[PDB]
């Protein structure tokens, strides 16, 4: 019964507004609270009692009842306002949550992503297993493809790889692992992961001793 | 048991009998009547609010061997109240209290907590 | 500040029970509302549960009621969830949460939450727990890390140096393998100069295995 939209866009600068409605129908009063969360994160309360703002939230969020709405105002967004937000209120059943609305920042800077390559550990070779370890971070916007090689020729088979998710410098880090045996380890020339952002590629090597 | 209603506000809005502890906390109706002096000018002043109602339901609960726990008036009722009311309050100086918060009272259609509706 | 801090999340079957307390500190914890909040991997808030100050009028949201009881004990500052006949859709991040005011007669609403807990993750499956394998990763700066394999559920925890360590870790979300098994990795990034002179440990702890691992990870 609680309605926000499931997503907006604003681009830097300018005022983002997102609103939660509930009974119009209902003779009494409302009540809302504004929760803004972050991937990984727990919520944040930004706006407490329809208006009212804990110290340590920046004076850009405001909240204003008007009828059965609460409409949560950020001005001059930051690329740090990045996040979902969800309305607290209560239902015909009792305290409730919106749905939730994803704020997309518009126009942030790109970057490129940072790899690093980890050879299997001797432990693990000594375990009869082998692991090749891609870490990718710092990209931003959050598409990436990853590519392995061993030697030059692609490989098929053995990769899995996460889907990317937000640092807290508000950049992308993803992970792609290579199992493989010893034995294939061992006997090719090296292996690499390629990492694809934007159209640019970065590589990694490594290579058995 | 249930007892006689002696708040004298509360006296003659067609149930009898009440229990103490209210749902205000007051151990006894003498404590209760006290609490309750400062919305007798409201009161008396006919705000249409039903708030003679709504401070009863919570100051001197309806006590009947039907039900266990007392059932007060619902949010929605609170709230009228609170409104209704709230011009006549700005004119007397009289702030809404916290301890009334209707935030607090269960609305209807609730299994677990039922809530009265005004007459 | 306020401080909520949640235990007793981990792996349960369906149809199993589930226990979680939270320990609340830097406030008169007796005077608020408090709450249980919930959230499915990928998906929105849900209120589970709230009580009163004096635990008075336990209230549900529509998904818990008559399976779920919340209560507290003021006397050490602990509130707590029980809830049975755990549905796999009960997977979620369950999260303390204190209201801003005090006092019910039955009704709540969510309007001033003005603390969070960081949250507990209640697994929901028929799957089995299993530990990981922890392997060093070996390396101006180095990277160095260890590798955190095949476990399940989430989460697992990784500290360096017994926690004395905290400047340059990395610790990199979870890859679900197409098994159902979990891996991750954790990477500090250490000074170059410190390679021949500074141990560096991993601490790795899985809860839901009893997986505690302590890996020195050497040039």
């Amino acid at each position: 019964e609680l309605t926000q939209p499931p997503s907006v866009s604003v681009s830097p600068g300018q005022t983002a507004r997102i609103t939660c409605s509930g009974d119009g129908s209902y003779a009494g009063s409302y009540y809302y609270g504004w929760y803004q969360q972050k991937p990984g994160q727990a919520p944040v309360t930004l706006i407490y009692y329809n208006n009212k703002r804990p110290s340590g939230i920046p004076e850009r969020f405001s909240g204003s009842l008007s009828g059965s709405t609460n409409t949560l105002t950020i001005s001059g967004v930051q690329a740090e306002d990045e996040a979902d937000y969800y309305c607290g209120s209560a239902d015909n059943s009792g305290a409730a949550f919106g749905g939730g609305t994803k704020l997309t920042v518009l126009g942030q800077p790109k970057a490129a992503p940072s790899v690093t390559l980890f050879p299997p550990s001797s432990e693990e070779l000594q375990a009869n297993k082998a692991t090749l370890v891609c870490l990718i971070s710092d990209f931003y916007p959050g598409a990436v493809t990853v590519a392995w090689k061993a030697d030059s020729s692609p490989v098929k088979a053995g990769v899995e790889t996460t889907t990317p998710s937000k640092q807290s410098n508000n950049k992308y880090a993803a992970s792609s692992y290579l199992s493989l045996t010893p034995e294939q380890w061992k006997s090719h020339r090296s292996y690499s992961c390629q990492v694809t952002h934007e159209g640019s590629t970065v590589e990694k090597t490594v290579a058995p001793t | 048991k249930c007892q006689p209603i002696e708040i004298p506000m509360c006296k003659d809005i067609g149930y009898q009998m009440t229990r103490m502890p209210n749902l205000m906390g007051h151990e006894n109706q003498r404590e209760a009547a006290i609490q309750l002096h400062e919305f007798a000018p409201l009161v008396e002043y006919g705000c249409h609010g039903h708030l003679r109602f709504f401070l009863c339901s919570l100051y001197a609960p309806m006590c009947t061997e039907q039900v266990s726990t007392p059932i007060p008036a619902c949010r929605v009722m609170c709230e009228q109240a609170r409104l209704k009311c709230s011009p006549i309050m700005e004119q007397f100086n009289f702030k809404w209290p916290d301890s009334l918060d209707c935030r607090k009272l269960p609305n209807k259609n609730d299994p677990n907590y039922l809530c009265m509706e005004a007459p | 500040e306020v401080q909520l801090v949640e235990s007793g999340g981990g792996l349960v079957q369906p149809g199993g029970s589930l226990r979680l307390s939270c320990a609340a500190s830097g406030f008169t914890f007796s005077s608020f509302n408090m709450f249980w909040v919930r959230q499915a991997p990928g998906k929105g808030l849900e209120w589970v549960a709230g009580i009163d100050d004096d635990g008075s009028y336990p209230n549900y949201g529509s998904a818990v009621k008559g399976r779920a009881t919340i209560s507290r004990d003021n006397s050490k500052n602990t509130l707590y969830l029980q809830m049975n006949s755990l549905r796999a859709e009960d997977t979620a991040v369950y999260y303390c949460a204190k209201s801003g005011y005090g006092g019910s007669w039955g009704g709540y609403i969510a309007d001033d939450i003005d603390a969070w807990g960081q949250g507990t993750l209640v697994t929901v499956s028929s799957a089995s727990t299993k530990g990981p394998s922890v392997f060093p990763l070996a390396p101006g700066t180095a990277a160095l890390g260890c590798l955190v394999k095949d476990y399940f559920p989430e989460p697992v925890t990784v500290s360096w140096n017994s926690g004395a360590l905290t400047s340059g870790v990395h610790t990199f979300p979870a890859v679900l393998q197409s098994s159902g098994l979990y891996s991750l990795s954790s990477v500090v990034t250490v000074p170059s100069s410190s390679l021949g002179t500074q141990t560096y440990i991993c601490n790795v702890n899985h809860k839901p295995s009893n997986t505690k691992v302590d890996k020195k990870v050497e040039p």
